[PDB]
């Protein structure tokens, strides 16, 4: 079976700037070898064919190129929505196997989040159970320390994280922090903090409340 | 249309069977090769099988070999996977797509969620998130399986501002997100926001208001 080696797995460039994707077959496929782009939720787009041939529609940006066994898929100018992961194929033998993939990010200037707590409904702890959820809204870049103190103890391994795909128009983030506890455990504390480091602000921000 | 169109997806426990099939509509299938591609969640692109209905040639992973069938009807214009002894590993978004001889595959399908596992259906929870001048509102969508999960605002009225979170798997092997929107402060008590929250799966439509 012949292998795809795609270099780099992920990488961040600002808009305009030219990226450039490798694929290693370890072994001659010829030319029969394709490039596809894959939004998030979406089905891979065909972008370039046969190694070096443009696909109907899709932005002169794109380009491909072959040296032997080195295939080169090339974004002349990146564009907010070129945010996706690309991935290249071989189609000379089967299995018709597929690179790892790129996740291309666009760099852009730093913006704090805007943070954001809420407590647990009434209907939730009726139900039994307490989650604590904290929003950061729209940041860059994505990467955000979040904490979670209850009468000021920081807490481990009871809260989960998840976070947008970037915004294809500002390429900002979106994440939030949702501690999941006991109703006991709720009832037991009075004081819930979700804290926040990110480097658009200049010191901490921690939003809180008290039971009541 | 040139299209491909995937069905027969959808929650199957391990050791089941499960036919997938993928309709040709714009050409015929007698003349190219079918293949199909997996993305388990979260993954790249994994090349699973290819078949020239023309010859009845066939192309498998060594992943599927024995277990997998691929096949197809020219008199249909339909390709099936018939996927026996369904293992956890099989859990991916199922695609097929289309290659014209030696040439690149140039079309896909939307994909067709089939998720392995023992699990029951199980419906959602649906909680309120309570409330410069910009606040941020939403509901928990908690204790669901399997994926997916839809939520819009004010019946698709409101999408600007909207940030649907990725499911994350919780501990007790449900899924849960949240929904939230960032709107004008000045509306808490002039505009009702309402989340419509479809589980398809479960057959769960809940509508929750949130408000202060």
């Amino acid at each position: 079976d012949i292998q795809m080696t795609q270099s780099p797995s992920s990488l961040s460039a600002s808009v305009g700037d030219r990226v450039t994707i490798t694929c290693r077959a370890s072994q001659d496929v010829n030319t029969a070898v394709a490039w596809y782009q894959q939004k998030p939720g979406k089905a891979p787009k065909l972008l370039i064919y046969s190694a070096s041939f443009l696909y109907s529609g899709v932005p002169s940006r794109f380009s491909g190129s072959r040296s032997g066994t080195d295939f080169t898929l090339t974004i002349s100018s990146l564009q907010p929505e070129d945010f996706a992961t690309y991935y290249c194929q071989q189609v000379y033998s089967s299995p018709f196997t597929f690179g790892q993939g790129t996740k291309v990010e666009i760099k852009r200037t730093v913006a704090a989040p805007s943070v954001f707590i809420f407590p647990p409904s009434d209907e939730q702890l009726k139900s039994g159970t307490a989650s604590v959820v904290c929003l950061l809204n729209n940041f860059y870049p994505r990467e955000a320390k979040v904490q979670w103190k209850v009468d000021n103890a920081l807490q481990s391994g009871n809260s989960q994280e998840s976070v947008t795909e970037q915004d294809s128009k500002d390429s900002t983030y979106s994440l939030s922090s949702t501690l999941t506890l006991s109703k006991a455990d709720y009832e037991k504390h009075k004081v819930y903090a979700c804290e926040v480091t990110h480097q658009g602000l200049s010191s901490p921000v921690t939003k809180s409340f008290n039971r009541g | 249309e040139v299209q491909l169109v995937e069905s027969g997806g959808g929650l199957v426990q391990p050791g089941g069977s499960l036919r997938l099939s993928c309709a040709a509509s714009g050409f015929n299938v007698k003349y190219y090769m079918m293949h199909w591609v997996r993305q388990a969640p979260g993954k790249g692109l994994e090349w699973v099988a290819a078949i020239s209905p023309g010859y009845d040639y066939t192309y498998y992973a060594d992943s599927v070999k024995g277990r997998f069938t691929i096949s197809a009807d020219t008199s249909k214009n339909t390709a099936y996977l018939q996927m026996n002894s369904l293992r956890a590993e099989d859990t991916a978004v199922y695609y097929c797509s289309r290659s014209y001889w030696r040439y690149s595959v140039d079309v896909w399908g939307q994909g067709t969620l089939v998720t392995v596992s023992s699990a029951s259906t199980k419906g959602p929870s649906v909680f309120p998130l309570a409330p410069g001048g910009t606040a941020a509102l939403g509901c928990l969508v908690k204790d669901y399986f399997p994926e997916p999960v839809t939520v819009s605002w004010n019946s698709g009225a409101l999408t600007s501002g909207v940030h649907t979170f990725p499911a994350v798997l919780q501990s007790s092997g449900l899924y849960s997100l949240s929904s939230v929107v960032t709107v004008p402060s000045s509306s808490l008590g002039t505009q009702t926001y309402i989340c419509n929250v479809n589980h398809k799966p479960s057959n769960t439509k809940v509508d929750k208001k949130v408000e202060p």
